[PDB]
């Protein structure tokens, strides 16, 4: 799931993390009044979209740039008038851009020092870990490659909680000194408790830094959430902005199907994520370009097969479909009849290749061959992949 | 330490099983299936239904009581995600030797807490969560895998996937080699058993003459297993290892179905896992359709077939 800048910044602030003071406005007048209420010397206006590259984007109002600095609340309102309700296009958006319904009006803070600080569960140490670097404001992966001596880690015990000694040591390794070390340690502690409270998989602060006036601030952050915890994080998942997701992925999620679009033309779906990945792979190994990953989940349910076809028959780049169902006990003739039912009712127009394993496969293949539809059966996954690849120009 | 419980993975004809979540929809269906396979399912738990009967077997309020009355040495968990970690902890506190958690969707943070307890004891061995279970073909099946495709034989299989494992099972049955023990360690990032745990069992089991390791993107368990094999599968009586790693075509930063299948911060890609394993002597099958033929050929090279 995805949060707008103002949603993650509010979540942070509501949990004691120090961020720039800000308001959200959805009209130009609200932006002007918000700028007045900041009582700040320097103000930043930022359009709220999820895609990157706002700073160099263009609105279909003609206004250049999604981030503007000013001292004048009147200017904030005037520029917001040429943002709100317009589409903002960046290097990371489609050409139509993204409709901007909200802007953030925040105090513009100068940055004296930049560091990197993230909290995540360590898959090799089996607990939370703090990951920090004094080399802030840059891709942490680059820092790891170029300067691995500047990557610091503190393993935390889930039941002990974060200790002052751990927070202080990380703060020191990040380069904070004196009272700012104590501030940074306290902020690390608050970020750790936030990470646990919200079932984050990662809380990444970059830059985690200082202002010239001597405050430790989380200037920008990215939070990733554990989907498995949605049942106890309803308020946070209710904020999920799906407006910039691929539309078919949104439609898939409605039905508990995990769809991931790829850049290809041979669609596929499979019961089981490992085998779904493997089916994408084997299409590629045999000279094709998979169009998507689609895991139907456990249990071969006719409704899941039906919805899968509904998703794929929509995508204009799909030129063929490889269905791979390893159903064990389920009667493949029932699955076969469900497939022909879906292809008729949803008007399949592309070649379909079906690999069925389970019981009653012979009758299932007979059903598919007699359906009058462009359907071919496959004897194994390699045969299915070759047939799929050869079904397209 | 917790590694002392690895031997509990090797279920057999004497393993007696209780089902946690016995009276639920999936606990009922797979318990019915287990009794047809001849599985020694002896009862199950549902809090508040102790004293009832289900599928002709006793229902219990606690794992402790179920264990005392049935003598069970293993439990299988079909408990919903909000409560499944508590179910695992209950089984651990009751010192069930083998616990197999099928449940998908347990919060990762719950499982970090579970592992904290798990790693500080050694009576209980956990397989899972988000896994299909374990099977000793013809002796004991714990979980949801289709028994009929297995055949007792000489390939040990360990896998992070469900149905992709059945592909490997089907292929090794078809080529006539069969399986000694198959362990689905599941698709979550925090779980009770990794590849090394199973490799240790396989390398020291005389019935296991070759190994298939099925992995995928995410984490570093495959790379850890490669290092283990460099150190412990190199002397005389080494065993052939074949592998397939799912996710060569996976994009970065996306959860590919399984909670643990994600390339993050540039780590977890399939290519690096394939190269690590190859450098440890593993024959990595690039195609998932050729696991059986690849391991068969390795048996042929070593003259491990009956016609030799
Ligand atoms: C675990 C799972 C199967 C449960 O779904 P379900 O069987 O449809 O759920 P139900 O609500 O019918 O049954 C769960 C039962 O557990 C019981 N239960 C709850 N807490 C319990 C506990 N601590 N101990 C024992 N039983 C418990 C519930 O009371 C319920 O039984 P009841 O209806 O008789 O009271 C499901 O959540 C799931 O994870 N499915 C996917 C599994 C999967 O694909 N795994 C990966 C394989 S590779």
């Amino acid at each position: 799931m995805n949060l707008q800048e103002y949603q993650s910044k509010k979540l942070m602030s509501d949990n004691g993390v120090r961020v720039q003071r800000f308001f959200v406005a959805d009209t130009a007048n609200e932006a002007l009044e918000a700028a007045k209420r900041l009582n700040a010397k320097e103000i930043v206006l930022k359009a709220q979209i999820l895609a990157g590259g706002r700073g160099k984007g263009v609105f279909n109002s003609g206004l250049k740039g999604g981030v503007h600095l000013t001292k004048d609340p009147n200017v904030v309102g005037q520029l917001a008038k040429q943002m709100i309700g317009y589409n903002l296009a960046t290097k990371q958006t489609p050409k139509e851009g993204v409709k901007v319904n909200k802007v953030m009006v925040a105090e513009a803070l100068d940055i004296s020092r930049e560091t990197y600080l993230a909290i995540l569960m360590d898959r090799s140490c089996n607990g939370p870990v703090l990951v920090g670097s004094p080399q802030g404001g840059v891709d942490i992966e680059e820092v790891a490659a170029s300067n691995p001596e500047l990557i610091f880690k503190e393993q935390i015990d889930i039941f002990e909680g974060i200790k002052d000694s751990q927070a202080q040591r990380m703060a020191e390794n990040l380069g904070f000194v004196g009272p700012l070390k104590s501030q940074a340690a306290d902020q690390i502690t608050k970020l750790y408790n936030l990470f646990l409270k919200i079932d984050a998989t990662q809380v990444e602060v970059n830059p985690f830094g200082e202002t010239p006036e001597g405050q430790v601030v989380c200037f920008d952050a990215k939070i990733n959430f554990d989907d498995n915890a949605e049942f106890r994080q309803k308020d946070i998942f209710a904020m999920d902005d799906k407006s910039e997701n691929e539309p078919i992925e949104n439609e898939a999620a409605k039905y508990d199907l995990k769809y991931i679009g790829l850049d290809g033309n041979i669609a596929c779906f499979v019961n089981g994520a490992g085998l779904a990945m493997a089916t994408c792979d084997i299409i590629f190994l045999n000279g094709g370009k998979p169009a998507n990953f689609l895991d139907l989940g456990g249990g071969v349910k006719e409704a899941q097969v039906y919805q899968a076809f509904k998703l794929l028959t929509a995508d204009p780049k799909v030129e063929a479909i490889l269905v791979n169902i390893f159903g064990g006990i389920v009667n493949c003739a029932i699955i076969a009849n469900g497939i022909t039912k879906a292809c008729r009712e949803l008007e399949l127009k592309v070649p379909l290749v079906v690999r069925l394993e389970g019981t009653n496969v012979q009758e299932a293949q007979k059903i598919l061959n007699n359906s009058g539809l462009p359907i071919t059966s496959a004897i194994d996954l390699e045969d299915a992949a070759k047939k799929a690849v050869a079904s397209v120009a | 330490s917790y590694t002392a419980s690895r031997q509990h993975l090797y279920v057999d004809k004497n393993t007696k099983i209780i089902c946690q979540g016995f009276t639920g929809k999936q606990g009922t269906f797979h318990s019915q299936q287990a009794l047809e396979y001849g599985t020694k399912l002896v009862g199950g738990t549902t809090p508040g239904k102790g004293g009832q009967t289900h599928l002709g077997l006793p229902v219990f309020n606690t794992v402790k009581e179920a264990k005392e009355q049935t003598g069970a040495t293993a439990s299988v968990i079909y408990v919903p995600p909000p409560f499944a970690a508590a179910a695992i902890n209950e089984a651990i506190e009751a010192e069930i030797p083998l616990v197999v958690c099928i449940t998908q969707g347990i919060p990762q943070q719950d499982m970090v807490r579970v592992k904290h307890k798990l790693l500080r004891q050694e009576k209980t061995r956990l397989i899972g969560p988000n896994c299909p279970g374990v099977i000793n073909p013809g002796e004991c099946k714990i979980g949801i895998m289709p028994g009929h495709i297995h055949k007792k034989g000489r390939i040990g299989i360990v896998s992070r996937s469900g149905t992709l494992t059945y592909e490997a099972v089907h292929q090794t049955t078809q080529v006539g080699l069969g399986q000694s023990l198959c362990v689905g360690i599941g698709g979550d990032p925090f779980n009770g058993t990794d590849f090394i745990d199973c490799l240790e069992i396989f390398l020291n089991d005389s019935a296991t003459e070759g190994i298939i390791l099925i992995g995928e993107i995410g984490g570093n368990a495959e790379e850890n297993a490669a290092e283990f094999l460099k150190q412990h599968n190199s002397g005389p009586n080494s065993k052939p290892v074949v592998s397939f790693i799912a996710g060569l075509t996976a994009p970065p930063g996306r959860r590919m179905g399984h909670a643990g299948a994600i390339i993050a911060g540039g780590k977890g890609g399939a290519k690096e896992k394939i190269s690590a394993l190859q450098s440890a002597g593993v024959v990595v099958s690039m195609s998932p359709a050729q696991l059986g033929t690849t391991i068969y050929k390795e048996f042929e090279k070593r003259k491990m077939l009956e016609h030799h």
